[PDB]
């Protein structure tokens, strides 16, 4: 399960998100957590903020209308509501160009889905500041430091999930089934062996792989199979993606035999969108082929397998890489730069596969590969094509990259706007609403399928030790729509006892120049594995603790270098005292120690040059 | 030039001061006393010892009642202690932990302190519900508070590292009266026993003798060749001692205008930071970074003798008025009463 | 410092303290010894009282 920290790491987290910059609104205001408690700040504990934030939510609200007549009757509503009869009562703080934009719209009958676009703005710039700087003086803000202090200390091993049946199979690892025990989010692990790495010489597809999972799990594209954590043990390396447990396309397609054009169909516009997201991101695919396309429960695919798919925003590539029979004819010449046009090339032969069951330059069922590539370098459509999927597919499959569709300057809307998808509302594309043409059933039984006497080193482990990552965005959304309301309830009515018991029974921090004060465990005698469990509260001249006042101290004059070391497979803090002495502590989380590491740094380098230059309080020979 | 008749000038009247101060030296202090009988072995033992500061303590200051006790310390705490059974009567945590002195009000109602927040905090020791609340922050210094004293409940003297001493109307809080002259660090002062005169030294290695009620310097003392750390009365207003880094004590006497008498001795090499006289002033008190204080004997200027109960620096002492015990604060966190 | 006002505030301030009366050391020295003696007696420090005007010897 999840624990949340007392509410004293206020003290600690409010300086750690600080001294990152972490603490502006702009950036707390666009998390998900965030959102929530500010908007449970705003709404609950603030009578002026409420009608700011309603307002903020109505709009956000408008803009997921799909239709024009629910926007025409929602437009009114809000203007009538948060416009009109705040004007009226004066108490409209927003800008005559504002007033001016929505009610010029609305006698003239427009309805865009971001008709109080501009109000969103103007939203903003109300609540950043005055009323930021209150919910910051709030318990929701404390709050939200005890769930990023969660955050931050995300250390990911196998036993956080549990691990169930094989959902795919590849040439370093497989995929399973998975859910993540602490939020009970169904997952899927793709493991792959650093061993089978090392012998198929494949480590730069495997941090490859990682790298370009980070630039597109943001955004939440349902198209593409996204990332939400990263991490490795000594044997494997797991990324933490969407499930998708319905097999590949290459599967199907020898189980259903070829696609229908409006089969196909399906499947072309659900791939269109995952490429134009990964496009819009500046990330070529180059592998774009039926055994690379996964399916969910529904029937709905995903682009998956980002290993071989490169950035290209800064240097285009120009390497021989892809599947033959996808690659474009300016990929298989080497050095001829090239970009996101493969994709839009791959695109054809596999939409063509998924008509006639084979690439378009795998004829007479070849298996040479030299065959397939000179067929390519420099279009056979047969009669049964209708002239729709053959224009689609002649503009896909221009050898003339300046030529070719989706590559005349205005990327994935070129396609899009292709006769062949004419009858589509790619807006409910992208809200998955169209029907697929095949459901897969229960229980994959080899759907998504493609020894070893090496050892591994220790020079082969440091290519993996910047591995681990957590996608913020993805945690987040994760605990929101899981545990974050149970437990914001479960931990306010312990910290309601808290208070309810110690008024009965009986702050030392206010009223001085205390820097920072939380939890840490110092150690007593190491052999009885005696850590002791104190409140510390750092001055700007020592350091106290306690369980009952503080009955000893540091002072920042004995301290002479402040040190990070381990202590049985744990970072700890080791400082060294004047005296020839030791002091080791603990904390409970990773930002713990590195502020504690830094104040405590801070401090006792302030404090002996300032020691110095007094006569009183100076060492004297 | 002018400015240069002006450099001139101050030399021969410093040559002329020094002169004049020749034309008393007609005897010494030890031939005036070569005939008296030695005080002998003054032997002191530890009464008490105030167990309650987790840091170094930095200055102590009686009350006047020969019983109450104040002191400052590293651990940003003021206590007041009642040393005839060692039982705290408050336990004052201070909004700044810089403290470096502390003071006792002859009336026992108020307790003041300071340091490098350059600020002397009046505490008042009255309020029957809350329990010794700040009455007082008097701002005004650019330099750290070194010491203050009070001259009664609503005046009090301050010396601080700005080179300069001043006199403060507590209900009002206004610096009244400016006391400018040093140049160094102003380390420590004591008034005169009708608190119309008060002393300073300072990390010029001289002393001064101010007028109260008219703000003006009358009379300069040098000789120590170091800082002055730590300054006090003879008790009938006359003369002064001074404690220096330079492991000497010095008295000097008022109305001849110059030093009497150096207390010092080939063994002793670390420096002084507290003084103080017995009630009578035949015997002079000084605390040492050796961790030791020396009893001297004023008039024949000999060790009577040591008091040795601490494992730091004695970094202040006192005797009470009436007489009855010596208090010694020291850099191990204890107090220690000696008699 | 370059100051002509911190100049003459230093000669006059010399005046001041050149302009005083003194006294010969011997008459210093003897109105202090004469002081001493005067209260050597109600000094406990120097002559020991007995435990029994001692607020600090068992009590
Ligand atoms: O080594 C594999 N690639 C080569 C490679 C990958 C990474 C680095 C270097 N070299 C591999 C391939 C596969 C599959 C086999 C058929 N092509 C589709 C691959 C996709 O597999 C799935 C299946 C279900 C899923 N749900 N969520 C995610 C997910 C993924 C599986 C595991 C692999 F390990």
């Amino acid at each position: 399960k999840i624990l949340l920290p007392e509410p004293s790491i206020r003290s600690v987290m409010q300086k750690y998100l600080e001294d990152r910059g972490e603490v502006t609104f702009e950036k707390i205001f666009s998390q998900k957590l965030g959102y929530l408690l500010f908007r449970d700040f705003c709404l609950n504990h603030l009578e002026e903020a409420r009608p700011l934030v309603e307002f903020y939510e109505e709009i956000k609200k408008y803009e997921k209308l799909e239709t024009e007549e629910e926007r025409v009757a929602r437009s009114r509503e809000i203007f009538d509501s948060y416009i009109m009869k705040e004007l009226l009562a004066c108490s409209h703080p927003f800008s005559k160009s504002a007033t001016e934009h929505v009610q010029g719209h609305l006698g003239k009958k427009q309805v865009p889905p971001d008709l109080f676009q501009p109000y969103i703005e103007e939203i903003c710039q109300n609540l950043r500041g005055d009323v930021f700087q209150k919910f910051i003086e709030s318990d929701k803000f404390t709050r939200f430091c005890q769930w990023k202090n969660v955050e931050l200390n995300i250390h990911l091993t196998m036993n956080d999930f549990s691990v169930h049946r094989i959902i795919g199979r590849g040439g370093f690892g497989e995929v399973y089934g998975c859910r993540k025990a602490d939020t009970g989010k169904m997952y899927a692990m793709k493991c792959l062996d650093k061993k089978r790495i090392k012998m198929k010489q494949g480590e730069t597809l495997a941090l490859n792989e990682r790298i370009m999972l980070s630039l597109v799990s943001t955004g939440d594209c349902p198209f593409i199979v996204c990332m939400s954590y990263a991490f490795h043990t000594p044997d494997k390396l797991s990324f933490i993606l969407d499930l998708m447990n319905g097999g590949d396309l290459h599967y199907h397609l020898s189980q259903h035999g070829v696609f229908s054009e409006a089969d196909m169909r399906f499947y072309a516009a659900e791939i269109i969108l995952g490429l134009e997201h990964m496009h819009n991101r500046f990330v070529v695919y180059r592998d774009l082929k039926p055994a690379n396309i996964l399916l969910d429960e529904h029937g709905h695919v995903r682009i998956s397998d980002l290993g071989l798919a490169c950035d290209f925003s800064k240097k285009k590539p120009h390497a021989s890489v892809g599947t033959h029979g996808y690659m474009a004819p300016e990929v298989l010449q080497k050095g001829v730069a090239y970009d996101s046009s493969a994709d839009w090339f791959s695109l054809g032969c596999m939409l063509f596969k998924l008509l006639r069951g084979h690439s378009p330059f795998r004829q007479h069922k070849t298996k040479d590969k030299h065959e397939i590539d000179r067929m390519t370098l420099t279009v056979e459509l047969p009669d049964s094509f209708s002239p729709e999927l053959r224009s689609l597919l002649e503009g896909l499959l221009q050898r003339d990259v300046n030529r070719r569709l989706g590559c005349l300057g205005r990327g994935a809307q070129e396609v899009k706007e292709s006769p062949f998808f004419r009858s589509l509302d790619w807006q409910m594309v992208f809200l998955q609403k169209y029907p697929p043409p095949l459901i897969p059933p229960r229980g994959e039984v080899n759907a998504a399928d493609a020894t070893k006497g090496i050892k591994l080193l220790d020079s082969d482990q440091e290519l993996y030790r910047n591995f681990p990552l957590t996608i913020s965005e993805r945690w987040q959304q994760e605990v929101a729509e899981t545990v974050f309301d149970t437990i914001n309830a479960e931990t306010d009515r312990l910290e309601a006892r808290k208070k309810a018991k110690n008024k009965q029974l009986g702050d030392y921090a206010l009223g001085k120049d205390c820097i920072m004060h939380g939890y840490m465990s110092k150690m007593g005698n190491p052999f009885l594995t005696q850590w002791q469990r104190r409140y510390f509260y750092l001055f700007p001249n020592r350091l106290e603790w306690r369980g009952e006042a503080p009955q000893s101290l540091l002072t920042m004059e004995e301290i002479q270098s402040v040190e990070e070391t381990q202590i049985k497979e744990r970072k700890c803090l080791l400082l060294k005292i004047r005296g020839g002495k030791q002091f080791i502590l603990q904390c409970d989380s990773d930002p713990e120690l590195v502020q504690w590491k830094k104040e405590l740094r801070d401090a006792y380098r302030e404090a002996q040059q300032l020691v110095q230059r007094v006569p009183k309080m100076k060492n004297k020979p | 030039s002018e400015l240069d008749q002006l450099r001139q000038e101050a030399e021969q009247l410093k040559n002329q001061i020094r002169d004049a101060r020749k034309a008393c030296a007609d005897a010494t202090l030890s031939q005036i006393t070569n005939n008296i009988d030695p005080v002998g072995r003054i032997q002191m033992r530890t009464r008490r010892t105030l167990r309650g500061h987790l840091a170094k303590i930095y200055a102590m200051h009686w009350g006047t009642d020969s019983r109450l006790l104040v002191s400052a310390s590293q651990d940003g705490k003021l206590i007041i202690w009642d040393s005839y059974t060692t039982n705290k009567v408050h336990a004052i945590p201070l909004r700044s932990s810089w403290v470096m002195t502390c003071a006792y009000a002859p009336s026992g109602n108020y307790v003041a302190c300071g340091g490098l927040d350059n600020i002397c905090s009046i505490y008042n020791l009255k309020t029957r519900e809350g329990n010794v609340r700040v009455s007082r922050e008097l701002a005004g210094h650019t330099g750290y508070l070194s010491c203050c004293r009070f001259l009664d409940d609503n005046q009090i003297v301050t010396s601080s590292g700005d080179t300069t001493c001043a006199l403060w109307d507590i209900e009002t809080g206004q610096q009244t009266t400016t006391f400018t002259g040093h140049t160094g660090d102003v380390m420590s002062l004591s008034l005169a026993p009708d608190t119309r005169l008060f002393v300073s030294g300072a990390c010029d290695a001289s002393a001064k003798l101010w007028d109260v009620r008219e703000g003006m310097c009358r009379q300069t003392f040098t000789g120590h060749e170091s800082d002055i750390n730590a300054i006090c009365f003879f008790p009938n207003g006359n003369a002064f001692a001074t404690g220096s880094d330079d492991a000497t004590c010095r008295l000097f006497d008022l109305r001849a205008d110059q030093e009497l008498m150096t207390y010092s001795h080939d063994n002793i090499i670390c420096g002084i930071t507290s003084v103080s006289f017995s009630k009578s002033g035949r015997l002079l008190l000084a605390g040492y970074d050796d961790f030791n204080c020396n009893v001297w004997d004023a008039l024949k200027a000999d060790r009577a003798g040591v008091l040795a109960g601490h494992d730091n620096r004695v970094s202040c002492l006192g005797v009470t008025d009436d007489g009855m015990a010596v208090a010694t604060g020291s850099w191990d966190s204890f107090l220690k009463i000696w008699n | 410092t370059a100051s002509i006002a911190q100049a003459r505030k230093l000669v006059e301030q010399l005046k001041m303290e050149a302009n005083i009366d003194r006294i010969k050391v011997s008459k210093a020295a003897a109105d202090l010894m004469a002081y001493c003696e005067a209260h050597a007696k109600e000094d406990p420090l120097l002559t020991p009282v007995p435990a029994s005007e001692n607020p600090f010897r068992e009590k």
